[PDB]
């Protein structure tokens, strides 16, 4: 089986700002990870898929890094549209499509 | 004749291949032509005799 | 710039069964895999079932085989998760998911989504 | 729809002599007023060709293809139709059809069921297939349509690719010269070996008009052509038909004067490969390896060394129990010639789910702790029940 | 290239592209497109060239299969699947593709031939699924003993190692010949200039010299012309069919007329062959 | 250089241009700061979209995967001249004959 | 003679090497036979004179 933590639940930040997150997996599973925001006003989107192979139509603002366990997202301009949840979800494991637990950003 | 090379003509080497092996496209048809031009002036000079 | 349009909820006994509808527009629906995901009121997302392009393949969540059945037709470009032995805990929100390559195992991630359909199986 | 007509007259093939026709323009480049030598698949000069006529006459037989066809057609009211071409000419492997209606033209590869007399029927009657199966490729375009009518036609295929050369003219062979210009390439790519032609019978029971068509056959042979000023071809000379056709071909003009001249030697073409080793002999003992009644346990397991003997992997190859054939580094098709200073046989046991453990960036309890394979791991693995 | 499912190896897909401008720039930013090696035209010139007509064959291999997609090469692919000619001129797109083609449970959608009784063509697709004879009796249908089937699935797997990860192969192949071009590189067009010595590029037939109008009949295909020598001395233009000749620079030969540099260092010039009204 | 570049939360201290002018000239550097045209409408100092800082930071962690961990790199460029060579190997110097 | 390839066999050059650089190893050879029989020629038409 695989289980996957978050280290981060709720964090604060301003506009101006330069944030990271991070997610650890109990297996290696070769950095097969896709990582979601989750707006709570409307439907979530996918921003990164893969390691660090950027999905198209999102600002690049957004940094993918890190392979096998830890993998970990970087917001450089935390821009005051970025009010949502950021979930990392994997793919690769015989239990299929399990998510992780929420990871609260805000600004303060 | 191509005297081995993959085209007779220069300018096609030149516009279809990088230099790299251009040159030694290059140097096949230079060092083919040169015998030829060399048995040529061979064949006049004991004509000329 | 796809379009999800999802309809078929609404209040249920649990024990009871429903359907949910999925139909999609903004691309060629044939050669696309989808998957149906839930969104729990105050519990993260957990995968439900999914189907690939075409009805060869298909899979359930651990916890869920046996009770749910999905179907897709190509032909007007839907599909349909059907709602069985309803009880408390499924009361929550549903998301239709599209992969991006054609099977239903694949380190292929969802793409885009659609504004879900609130479901709640209670007396 | 399927038609048998039991109205044929059967007759042996009749013979004519091609003359010096069957040229066509090796390449789409421009020269004038020079001779130039190529070599291709070429018409040979004054050979023996087929001669069908149609008329109650019935001409529609099958024909190997073999390394090219040239077929012409001396014709009024083109009461020929079309071509088809294939190996099995069935839906079992994939054919090519070739049809010219009053409209247009339909060229079609796709695995069809032919009828077993396919012939047409004014005109509105098409009994040539009856499914369709698979397809690959489809061309509409425009038609190409005392006899006035002579149609040369030059089907080769050569690297996946089909070659069509076509001439009309306005009207036996006519003894002159006529080259064929490039008509048509097609990326068909199969297997072609048998072809027939397509016919078309006019419903007043039914009766043929009056037609001929000729059949020939390519070989690689070398032409020499001659250029007019204009730049179309009007003489050439076959490079191997006699000896005063091949000193032309040699010294490269049209007319030799008088005295002696050397052409070539004498040459046998060959026909086969022979390839000769000694007896095989000192088999590598794979039997006490496989077909050993215990083996040992996988932490132990039996090692063996394998060396000073001709390994016929093929045995162990061609066993379908041994269903899983996982090899790492090396082709199992090039085990048969890929030699080795020794082999290494390692033999034990493990459960079903523990097979794809035993692999280069594998992990698990075998892998770990049992018996560790390198990245670089060049061999096989075989696992049966 | 962003088609979402290739066909088998075997029968592998193929498709025509001819009377369009093609830009290789495209293929060349994108990360994913690792292996993009070309025999007989170097990648950086393809933005140039114009092609007649353009073929891409598709399909999905093993990831150390790829060493076996070469002119000259030897292998169970080239032996059974696809043979590339030796004299082939085109480059091959060779990129990973684990994220699509790998289940996890195990992927069966892509076969490959492992046997048959004689090498295949170059570029000749063989789709035949019967039973391989291994031995004097004949098969009859039945797969048994000496009777095989010569169609194996790959069952990739997201687990493996890169050694067995499928792998996404595109071939590109050029139908680069005197034909009338028609699918074309990015250029600008420019206007006719006529009667004097200039380099000219027509359809990537680079050159230097005069050209003048020319009473050549072309044969309505015939697209190029030559001369003894089998050089291009008569071309076609291809904006507007038009017949146009070659004709090399003025050049020639100079010579020097001089006395003795111990008497004086005064000289004179020889152009020979030549009417000095053109010097 | 795992054992010697290794932050938990990811080592910021190298950084790294991706959004360049255009291709650069061998041997040769660029510390400019200016804000790449990365459009049609000039930047004039804004930033934003349309207009892409080339610096970015590496995120180099003590966990990361192999070829995602820092690699250092030295290269060494040789130049040999008739001038006497003032850079040579250890190899002993003997009497003439 | 070799001539400088690997092989002075001809058939040996086609056998166990690829096309890739047999083609270069035949063109080796053949170019080795045309300078030594251009060589012969030459002799031979000066003791003719
Ligand atoms: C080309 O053929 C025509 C007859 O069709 C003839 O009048 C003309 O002289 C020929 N061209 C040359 C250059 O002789």
């Amino acid at each position: 089986d695989i289980q996957m933590t978050q280290s981060p639940s709720s964090l604060s930040a301003s506009v101006g700002d330069r944030v990271t997150i991070t997610c650890r997996a109990s297996q290696s599973i070769s950095s097969y990870l896709n990582w979601f925001q989750h707006k709570p006003g409307k439907a979530p989107k996918l921003l990164i898929y893969g390691a660090s192979s950027l999905q198209s139509g999102v600002p690049s603002r957004f940094s993918g890094s890190g392979s096998g366990t830890d993998f970990t997202l970087t917001i450089s301009s935390l821009q005051p549209e970025d009010f949502a949840t950021y979930y990392c979800q994997q793919s690769y494991s015989t239990p299929p499509y399990t998510f992780g637990q929420g990871t609260k950003l805000e600004i303060k | 004749s191509k005297f081995g090379a993959i085209s007779s003509v220069l300018n096609d080497i030149f516009s279809r291949l990088d230099p790299p092996e251009a040159e030694v496209q290059i140097d096949r048809l230079i060092t083919g032509r040169l015998q030829s031009l060399q048995t040529y002036v061979t064949q006049q000079l004991i004509r000329a005799a | 710039e796809v379009q999800l349009v999802e309809s078929g909820g609404g209040l249920v006994q649990p024990g009871r069964s429903l359907r949910l509808s999925c139909a999609a527009s903004g691309f060629t629906f044939d050669d696309y895999a989808m998957h149906w995901v839930r969104q729990a009121p105050g519990k993260g997302l957990e995968w439900v079932s999914g189907i690939s392009w075409n009805s060869d393949s298909i899979d359930y969540a651990d916890s869920v085989k046996g009770r749910f059945t999905i179907s897709r037709d190509n032909a007007k470009n839907s599909l349909y998760l059907q709602m069985n032995s309803l009880r408390a805990e499924d009361t929550a929100l549903y998301y239709c998911a599209k992969d991006r390559g054609y099977e239903i195992l694949t380190p292929a991630s969802f793409d885009y989504w659609g504004q879900g359909t609130l479901v709640t199986v209670s007396s | 729809q399927c038609v048998n007509l039991t109205t044929r007259t059967q007759l042996p093939p009749a013979y004519t002599n091609s003359f010096t026709r069957g040229v066509y323009y090796p390449d789409k480049v421009f020269r004038s007023s020079v001779l130039h030598s190529t070599q291709d698949l070429f018409l040979p000069f004054f050979s023996n060709v087929t001669w069908f006529h149609v008329i109650k006459r019935f001409d529609n037989p099958v024909l190997p293809f073999n390394d090219g066809v040239y077929f012409a057609s001396i014709e009024k009211s083109n009461i020929i139709r079309g071509w088809i071409f294939g190996t099995t000419l069935d839906s079992k492997t994939q054919s090519l059809l070739i049809v010219n209606n009053a409209t247009n033209v339909v060229i079609k590869v796709c695995e069809f069921q032919f009828c077993n007399d396919p012939f047409l029927d004014m005109e509105s009657e098409f009994r040539v297939y009856s499914s369709a199966n698979n397809c690959t490729f489809e061309y509409v375009s425009q038609p190409f349509l005392n006899f006035k009518n002579l149609r040369e036609f030059v089907f080769k295929n050569i690297d996946g690719y089909f070659k069509i050369y076509s001439k009309h003219t306005p009207i036996d062979l006519p003894q002159g010269f006529s080259a064929l210009e490039p008509l048509v390439d097609l990326p068909i790519g199969i297997n072609i070996t048998r072809f027939q032609t397509l016919l078309a019978l006019h419903r007043s029971g039914w009766t043929a008009g009056a037609a001929a068509y000729y059949v020939g056959y390519l070989q690689p042979r070398t032409f020499l052509l001659k250029y007019n000023e204009n730049g179309t071809i009007t003489d050439a000379v076959d490079c191997a038909l006699d000896p005063l056709s091949e000193t032309k071909c040699t010294l490269k003009s049209f007319t030799v004067e008088k005295g002696i001249y050397q052409t070539s030697n004498f040459r046998v073409q060959p026909t086969e490969s022979i390839v000769r080793f000694p007896n095989i002999t000192n088999l590598c003992p794979f039997d006490e390896v496989f077909n050993a009644t215990r083996f040992a346990s996988v932490y132990a397991w039996n090692r063996k060394r394998i060396s000073n003997c001709v390994a016929d992997y093929s045995v162990l190859y061609n066993l379908a129990p041994f269903f899983t054939f996982k090899c790492y580094g090396v082709s199992p098709t090039k085990l048969n010639d890929l030699c080795f200073t020794n082999v290494y046989a390692d033999s034990f046991v493990i459960r079903g789910d523990e097979v794809r453990q035993i692999a280069p960036g594998q992990t698990g309890n075998i892998a770990d702790y049992n018996y560790k394979l390198p990245d670089d791991f060049t061999g096989c693995v075989i696992a049966w029940n | 290239f962003n088609a979402t499912r290739f066909a088998s190896v075997y029968a592998w897909n193929r498709k025509r592209i001819s009377n369009c401008v093609a830009d290789y720039s495209v293929l060349y930013n994108l990360a994913p497109f690792f292996t993009f090696k070309c025999y007989g035209v170097s990648p950086t010139k393809l933005n140039d060239l114009c092609f007649t007509n353009v073929y891409a064959d598709s399909f999905v291999i093993r990831g150390d299969e790829v060493r076996q997609i070469a002119p000259g090469q030897t292998g169970n692919i080239a032996d059974y699947n696809y043979k590339l000619p030796d004299d082939f001129t085109g480059c091959v797109i060779a990129w990973n593709s684990n994220k699509l083609d790998s289940k996890v449970s195990g992927n069966y959608n892509y076969l490959y031939r492992l046997f048959r009784k004689s090498n295949l063509k170059p570029f000749e697709r063989d789709i035949s699924t019967e039973i391989y004879q291994a031995g004097n009796k004949p098969c009859n249908g039945v797969a048994g003993f000496n009777c095989y089937f010569p169609l194996r699935s790959y069952s990739f797997r997201p687990t493996y190692g890169v050694g067995h990860q499928p792998y996404r192969v595109v071939v590109l192949s050029f139908e680069l010949l005197h034909a009338p071009a028609t699918v074309c590189g990015p250029k600008k067009s420019t206007n006719l200039v006529k009667n004097k010595c200039v380099n000219f590029n027509f359809n990537g037939l680079k050159g230097t010299g005069v050209l003048t109008e020319s009473n050549k009949k072309f044969l309505p295909f015939q697209q190029f012309g030559r001369d003894i020598a089998d050089t291009t001395d008569a071309v076609r233009d291809p904006q507007t069919l038009e017949i146009l000749d070659i004709t090399p620079c003025s050049f020639g030969g100079v010579s020097v007329i001089t006395p003795g540099t111990n008497t004086s260092n005064q000289v004179a010039v020889l152009y020979q062959g030549v009417n000095c009204t053109e010097v």
